């Protein structure tokens, strides 16, 4: 059994981690106060859920997690919440002012007065780990702290943590959620910053989760809550695999295996069906070919996009609930049928599937409702790169003027980088291009 | 009040629909770069189909389907009749596609195959430059683009003998229904037809552009070689003894109906973030046999002169205030 | 995230004293200091302003600043006169006599220091000093010209640490002295240097909304004042009180100037000041029409950097993001296309008394520069003659160091000219 | 439509199916951080600097 450290970075990152891991422990069956009763060997383990949550001689089961942030008010409703209990105070760790959404006040003003602190926090955790396979970040794009602060403990975790594998979970900004106008420049800086110590990204774009929750949750105005929890959904989904037992994506080193071929195009396109509300009184069960079909429509996706005129690189198929391989084989001949999906000529047009049989798990009282079964789709599709496209566009809109540029220069960063990181755009744009577009 | 914007200056068809636009009160036109916007004219090449559809509270309508270049597109066209399976195919040349994957080795089996049988081997070439020729060998110099049968017994208008080929306007709007505009056109010819001289391109190139330069009895039977339904109807009743509608519409009909729907699940809007619309221009061919043969689909096409009025008012009646509305023409296929 | 409130002059304090009588009720603060709310919402954000004593005491984290005594006597015997610090009133007894120079070189100069002694004590005792506010006019000689000297001294010792103005600008419909487009120039000059961001409160827009649409045909300043601390109040709202995005000064500033000279804003509100409460379509119209402007700009003359508006109120969130999306989307024109999104919307469910919604708005327009040529034209009219200088040169002041003032400000209008077109 | 490394546990099952064959050192991170340092520090110097004046 090999040990994962979960990394919750800015005010997104803390958020959407509480969500996380309140569903974590519902679906292990893990208490608010660390207790777990089915856990029949006290204080040890080596258990496929021991990859997330650790073991204390009182029975407590502890998550392998640390909570950066750089202003205390998030991390403080952590500490007296539901699952205080839950961390020890090590974990949750909190400065005094935030980035004021300024990537180089977070990158390089306040973080290089806590990063050790941060990285000497993580070497504990470490340190308990008999075999350490890396590392789940979770942040924004746009936030000070979660663009600035992240790209600093990626690069620094690279040093101190040469041979493990980081995947990410960041948060693309959308308008409809409470963006800051500076957030084009520090998505664009913390990629650029970010890129070559990644070695696979999971962007979930506000906007997408925003409309799933009004078109099929029918929230009018959905709360962050209501977006952690949906999102929270589909992290379980990808990190099912790491917490039970199961064949595929077993291991950090696979998620690149399966999802990337080239390493700077590791940005898989998350897919989810059915979300259903809760509050909906008589509702029909999704079959099979249903969820799948809907995995092929941009509706669903964590970023939208249109995969059709794109080409795929690798397709996983993450069933949880009541699937057999059977049906999964038929859906997809159908959709093939139906759908347009084209590989690209070096890759295998293949699909690698992994069921689950414990359907997906739901907070009591929350908007979701329980379901039979649930698919999470991870593509790495050429498509994705429209999100790239819309976001290098924006930061060029500000930058010909050099709009709010003297923030980030009063900071101690050289206006070089700005120009430095959007070249690195444009050659990863570029990348995206060649691999599946036709002259 | 509705907003648009304008990115093909060079587009007649949508400078009048600019220009109507304006007339009804409620659409206002903002500045080419502006996101704001409900309805985009985009540009014929690399229109950003990637950033409409993101802008929060507003429905964004776009004049142009993403991918339609599959269709507009003469060796791409080539290749979608072949590899789809709901064209495979009898209304579209024999055609092959040349590179200067390609198909030259299969392409001689068959010319090879009509030469010995007596049949008559003329072929064309072309691309998105024109030559027309019976000897392989010089049709391939010449690429050193797309071989297709060249038609050579094609249906002569009287007097005059002469060639013609008929353009349909056709718009799809965001529900994908299909909509045939009822007013065709059919630019003619000047020249009487030579079969026996291919090296002259006037009396064998449709285009108006070659007929107004070239032919030197240009105009003589219709104006500006535009002759337009009615007058056609009526020739086929007199020389003939049957209807437009019957002899050639059906066909046309057909063969639109095929192409847009074949590639819909590719284009389709349904679902998207943004919606799509697009006019697009059909160019057939008509044998002396009355059968329809489908030429090429242009994807930015103009309109002729007489028709723009009609036309234009169509596309914001049933493209843009269908999306929009504010305070028939066309034959539902 | 504790803010220093810093009151300076007749009209700075005058104009704080009503500010801190409206805050204090919408969080429950009695004039003894003693909290009596139903909410926990008026406590969550509470140390913002104010502070802690024995007892659940408030006391507000205000200086009260001026050369002579007579506003400040008046402060101590207002309503909420007894809430305030004792040892936070600081005054001399000369006065500026409506003049820069005396404010922020002479008589000024000799009182700084017992200032800057209780800045000092409120910051210590400050968890994460967040920045710091300050209450004055331009048109006199306190609030402007010892105002701008404090100012510098507070940033020399806080070089770290946002300053933040409301400046009331001097306007001859409501004149007390010919002197105050010297003063106000010589003040603009420094708040362009050394503000983050600068709340422009003209007196001529002041009037006209009194005039014209509350139809009072003799307007007061204690009228005048009512639309500043209804203001005051709203655009302190989403620094009060918890939201879904927490957000301080910085964040404030870093959203809302692009570049750090064009850092004055206009600010609006609706409703004006009846028991109709307005619909979410009502109090977005009017929150955007010049007549709601706190500065006696046209918007129409020129464009949006970036816009911030705050909602107050019982009311649809849905039905908010329709009205200020359709505001947008409707009259384009009229924002910079080169700053994406750059319109922002909060929402508080406490509304402030005596209402039950309304709307502040906080705009970065190109057309604050009709203010600034205004004061301009004033300004040149007199000094082409040296008009009235004797009262400057008598206190050491020479007429370069006007030339200057004038040269900088006159660029601070081609820089809004400029991206006005750009 | 081949069907190939079937794994089946109490818990669920995988497989694929195939439809068509076919860094900065710790040195230069910390001067990186110095460099920002010195930048920011020369430009308060500056400002007290003017304030002095
Ligand atoms: N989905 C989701 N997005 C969030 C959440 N919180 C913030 N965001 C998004 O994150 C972006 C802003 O980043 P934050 O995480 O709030 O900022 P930060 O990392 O705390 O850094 P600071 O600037 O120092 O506050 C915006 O685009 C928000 O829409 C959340 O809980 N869920
Ligand atoms: N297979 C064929 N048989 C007979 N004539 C043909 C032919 N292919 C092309 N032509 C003639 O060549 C002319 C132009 O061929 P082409 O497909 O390139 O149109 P074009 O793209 O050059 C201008 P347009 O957009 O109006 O069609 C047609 O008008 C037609 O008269
Ligand atoms: C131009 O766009 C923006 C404007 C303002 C803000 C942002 C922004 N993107 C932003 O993210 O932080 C601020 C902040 C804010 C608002 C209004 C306030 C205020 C604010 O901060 C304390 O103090 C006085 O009234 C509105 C939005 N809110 C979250
Ligand atoms: N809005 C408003 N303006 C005032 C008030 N008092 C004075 N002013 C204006 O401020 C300027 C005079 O400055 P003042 O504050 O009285 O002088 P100071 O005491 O030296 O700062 C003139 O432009 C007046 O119109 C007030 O209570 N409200
Ligand atoms: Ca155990
Ligand atoms: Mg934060
Ligand atoms: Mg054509
Ligand atoms: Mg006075």
């Amino acid at each position: 059994m090999r040990e994962c450290i979960s990394i919750h970075v800015g005010q997104a990152g803390v958020q959407i981690g509480n969500a996380c891991w309140e569903l974590y422990c519902l679906e292990h069956g893990i208490q608010p106060d660390g207790q777990m009763p089915s856990d029949k060997t006290i204080g040890g383990g080596d258990d496929s859920f021991n990859t997330f949550f650790s073991e204390t001689g009182a029975g407590k089961h502890v998550p392998r997690a640390v909570f950066v942030d750089l202003e205390p008010t998030v991390i403080d409703e952590v500490r007296t919440g539901t699952y205080r209990q839950l961390f020890h105070p090590e974990q949750l760790i909190t400065g005094k002012e935030d980035a004021a959404n300024n990537y180089a006040r977070g990158h390089y003003t306040i973080g290089k007065e806590i990063i050790d602190l941060v990285l000497d926090r993580i070497r504990k955790l470490a340190d308990q780990c008999t075999g350490l396979q890396g590392f789940l970040v979770f942040h924004s794009f746009g936030g000070g702290t979660g663009s600035g602060f992240t790209s600093l403990l990626m690069e620094r975790l690279s040093v101190d943590y040469g041979k493990k594998s980081k995947l990410e979970f960041s948060i693309y900004p959308a308008p409809q959620v409470s963006t800051a106008v500076v957030e084009p420049y520090n998505s664009i800086l913390t990629t650029h910053t970010t890129l070559e110590h990644s070695d696979c990204a999971f962007m979930v774009d506000n906007e997408a989760i925003y409309d799933i929750c009004r078109r099929n949750l029918d929230i009018e105005r959905p709360t962050y809550t209501n977006l952690n929890r949906l999102i929270s959904q589909i992290v379980s989904s990808i990190t099912a695999s790491l917490r039970f037992d199961g064949a595929l994506n077993v291991d950090l080193t696979e998620f690149q295996t399966n999802l990337v071929p080239y390493p700077r195009i590791h940005f898989p396109l998350a897919t989810y069906a059915p979300v259903i509300s809760a509050e909906k009184a008589y509702h029909e069960q999704l079959s099979v070919a249903e969820i799948t079909n809907a995995c092929f429509e941009p509706a669903n996706q964590m970023v939208k996009c249109d995969p059709r005129h794109g080409k795929y690189m690798a397709c996983c198929l993450l069933y949880r609930g009541d699937v057999v391989p059977k049906d999964v084989n038929a859906a997809i001949a159908t959709i093939k049928t139906k759908r347009s999906i084209q590989f690209v000529d070096w890759c295998p047009t293949g699909f690698k599937v992994g069921i689950n049989y414990q359907p997906p798990t739901v907070v009591p009282g929350g908007d979701l409702a329980k379901v039979q079964r649930a698919v999470c789709m991870l593509s790495n599709t050429t498509a994705i790169a429209e999100a790239w496209a819309r976001l290098d566009h924006k930061f060029d809109l500000m930058y010909a003027k050099r709009a709010f540029v003297h923030w980030y220069v009063g900071e101690g960063m050289e206006e070089g980088e700005f120009s430095e990181a959007r070249e690195d755009m444009a050659a990863l744009e570029k990348d995206y291009e060649e691999v599946g577009v036709d002259s | 009040m509705y907003t648009f914007v304008v990115r093909d200056e060079n587009s007649s068809v949508y400078a009048e629909v600019s220009r109507l636009l304006l007339a009804t009160g409620q659409w206002k036109r903002l500045r080419k770069d502006n996101p704001r916007f409900n309805l985009m004219l985009g540009e014929r090449n690399r229109l950003p189909f990637g950033r409409l559809g993101h802008e929060p509270g507003l429905v964004q309508l776009v004049n142009y389907y993403r991918g339609a270049d599959k269709l507009c597109r003469k060796a791409s066209l080539v290749k979608l009749i072949k590899t789809s399976p709901e064209l495979s195919c009898t209304w579209f040349p024999e055609s092959y596609v040349i590179y200067p994957t390609d198909e030259r080795e299969v392409f001689l089996a068959a010319y090879n195959r009509r030469r010995e049988g007596r049949e008559g081997n003329v072929w064309i070439a072309k691309s998105s430059g024109i030559l027309i020729s019976s000897e392989a060998s010089e049709l391939l110099d010449f690429i050193d683009h797309v071989i297709q049968k060249y038609l050579e017994k094609p249906l002569l208008l009287e007097p005059g003998h002469r060639k013609f080929d008929i353009r349909s306007w056709v718009l799809v709007d965001h529900l994908y229904n299909i909509y045939l505009y009822r007013e065709g056109v059919l630019r003619t010819s000047s020249e009487p037809y030579n079969s026996a001289n291919f090296q002259d391109k006037t009396c064998h190139l449709t285009n108006h552009c070659i007929q107004k330069e070239y032919s030197k009895n240009y105009g003589r039977y219709e104006e500006g070689n535009e002759m337009f339904f009615e007058e056609f109807n009526q020739y086929l009743m007199d020389a003939l003894n049957t209807t437009l509608e019957n002899s050639i519409l059906l066909q046309i009909k057909h063969i639109i109906r095929s192409c847009l729907m074949c590639i819909e699940p590719a284009i389709s809007t349904k679902h998207l973030h943004y919606q799509s619309f697009q006019l697009f221009g059909f160019d057939f061919m008509v044998d002396e046999e009355l059968k329809v043969w489908l030429i090429e689909v242009n994807g930015a096409p103009a309109c002729a002169q007489k028709l723009y009025a009609e036309l234009c008012q169509g596309i914001v009646d049933v493209a843009i205030s269908s999306v929009f509305p504010l305070a028939s023409i066309f034959i539902k296929l | 995230r504790e803010i220093v409130h810093i009151q300076a002059g007749q009209c700075g304090n005058q104009i704080g004293a009503k500010f801190w009588e409206v805050i204090s009720d919408e969080h429950g603060i009695d004039p003894t200091g003693s909290y009596h709310g139903d909410s926990d919402l008026q406590l969550e954000r509470i140390n913002v302003y104010y502070n802690e004593a024995t007892g659940n005491k408030y006391v507000p984290r205000a200086i009260l600043v001026d050369l002579e005594p007579g506003t400040m006597d008046s402060v101590r015997s207002g309503p909420f006169g007894q809430i305030f610090r004792p040892d936070n009133f600081v005054f001399g007894q000369s006065g500026a006599g409506n003049n820069w120079a005396k404010g922020h070189y002479t008589e000024g100069a000799e009182l700084v220091d017992s200032v800057l002694d209780v800045v000092r004590k409120e910051s210590e005792s400050c968890d994460c000093l967040q920045g710091f506010q300050l209450t004055h006019s331009l048109g006199g000689g306190t609030g402007s010209g010892m105002g701008t000297l404090l100012i510098s001294k507070i940033r020399e010792e806080y070089p770290d640490r946002i300053m933040n103005t409301f400046s009331v600008m001097p306007s001859p419909k409501v004149s007390d002295t010919v002197v105050e487009p010297y003063n106000a120039t010589l003040s603009v000059h420094q708040l362009v240097e050394n503000t983050d961001e600068t709340y422009c409160i003209d007196n001529e827009a002041l009037y006209d909304i009194c005039f014209r649409t509350l139809k009072l045909t003799t307007p007061t300043y204690g009228d005048l004042n009512h639309l500043v601390s209804a203001t005051m109040s709203g655009v302190t709202t989403c620094l009060r009180f918890p939201g879904q995005l927490n957000a301080d000064l910085r964040k404030l500033a870093v959203n809302m100037v692009p570049f750090p000279r064009l850092h004055f804003f206009m600010p609006g509100f609706a409703p004006l000041t009846q028991y109709r409460a307005l619909t979410v379509p009502e109090l977005t119209q009017q929150m955007f029409d010049s007549k709601n402007m706190m500065a006696a700009c046209d918007p129409r003359h020129g464009r949006y950097l970036t816009v911030a508006a705050i909602f107050r109120g019982r009311m649809s969130m849905k039905e908010v993001d329709e009205q200020m999306l359709n505001v947008q989307n409707k009259n384009s024109s009229y924002f910079v296309e080169w700053i994406p999104n750059n319109v922002k919307t909060a929402v508080c469910d406490i509304p402030p008394r005596g209402l039950k919604m309304s709307a502040t708005f906080i705009g970065n327009s190109t057309a604050i520069q009709e203010l600034f040529k205004r004061i301009s034209e004033q300004f040149t009219a007199m000094f082409r003659r040296k008009a009235f200088l004797h009262w400057y040169t008598g206190e050491g002041m020479d007429e370069m160091e006007f030339t200057e003032a004038e040269s900088n400000m006159n660029d601070l209008v081609s820089e809004y000219q400029q991206y006005q077109d750009a | 439509m081949e069907v190939i490394e079937l794994n089946k546990c109490t818990s669920g099952q995988s497989f694929e199916v195939i439809l068509k064959p076919p860094d900065p050192s710790l040195e230069e991170i910390q001067k990186k951080l110095e460099a920002a340092e010195e930048r920011r520090k020369y430009q308060e110097a500056e400002l007290l600097k003017h304030l002095a004046e």
